[PDB]
C-alpha cells in the first residue's frame, strides 16, 4: 500500500495520542515500552481472529520475536481503529484513565472498521420446499424441490 | 437472484382456475352438435330434391 505500516508505527501512534512519548508535548521515549507495546499488539491481533474476524494481519512465522520494524500487512484504512483499541488496552500500564473524547473517537473508529466487514448471511430455501410447475422442473431444469444444501 | 453466489429461483406455483368455464362451454356444444339442413321450397319437386 501507500507507505506500508510497520508494527512500530502503530505503537508509536498510540503512545503519542495520549501524550506519553512525543515531540509535541514535552520530550522522550523508552525502549521497554516498545517491546511491551508490540507484544500487546500481537496478542490483540491473535484475539481478533474470533470476534471482529481476520483483517489481514501478518503474524510472525515460526517463533522468533515480532520486532517493531516488521511489516504489519494492514491497509492504511485501519490504523486509527487498531491504534485506539491498543491504546485502550495499554493505558493501565502507566496508571491512567481515558477521557470521554478518547472513548468517543475509539468507538467511532471501531464502528468504521465494523462497517467494512459485514456479511448478512442471507438464509436459503429448505430442501423439502417444492418448486412450482411454473418453472418447468421436467425439461428446462431438473430436481423439483430445492436442493437447499450444497 | 444470486443469494450468496448461487442462483436460487423464485417459486412459481400454478393454480389453474380459468379453464372450468371453458370446459363447460365446450361440453355444451359437444352435447348438441348441429349441422346443415337444406330446407325445401314451394315447388312440385323441391321436397325430393332437399331429401
Amino acid at each position: 500500500m501507500a507507505t506500508v505500516l510497520t508494527k512500530g508505527e502503530i505503537v508509536l501512534f498510540a503512545l503519542r495520542k495520549f501524550a506519553i512519548a512525543s515531540n509535541a508535548s514535552l520530550t522522550d521515549v523508552e525502549p521497554q515500552s516498545i517491546e511491551d507495546g508490540v507484544n500487546d499488539l500481537e496478542d490483540m491481533m491473535s484475539e481478533w481472529m474470533i470476534n471482529p474476524g481476520d483483517i489481514g494481519y501478518a503474524f510472525a512465522t515460526g517463533d522468533e520475536q515480532p520486532l517493531p520494524d516488521d511489516e504489519s500487512g494492514l491497509p492504511r484504512k485501519y490504523k486509527h481503529a487498531v491504534g485506539y483499541q491498543l491504546l485502550l488496552r495499554m493505558l493501565s500500564d502507566y496508571s491512567l484513565e481515558p477521557t470521554p473524547q478518547v472513548l468517543s473517537n475509539a468507538q467511532r473508529s471501531y464502528d468504521a472498521l465494523m462497517t467494512d466487514t459485514l456479511v448478512v448471511p442471507s438464509m436459503r430455501r429448505r430442501g423439502d420446499f417444492p418448486v412450482g410447475q411454473g418453472n418447468k422442473y421436467d425439461v428446462f431444469t431438473s430436481d423439483r424441490y430445492y436442493p437447499g444444501d450444497l | 437472484t444470486k443469494l450468496d453466489e448461487q442462483f436460487e429461483k423464485y417459486p412459481k406455483f400454478e393454480i389453474n382456475k380459468v379453464a372450468t368455464e371453458l370446459n363447460r362451454i365446450i361440453a355444451e356444444y359437444r352435447n348438441n352438435r348441429i349441422t346443415v339442413k337444406f330446407r325445401p321450397g314451394d315447388r312440385e319437386a323441391s321436397e325430393e330434391l332437399a331429401n
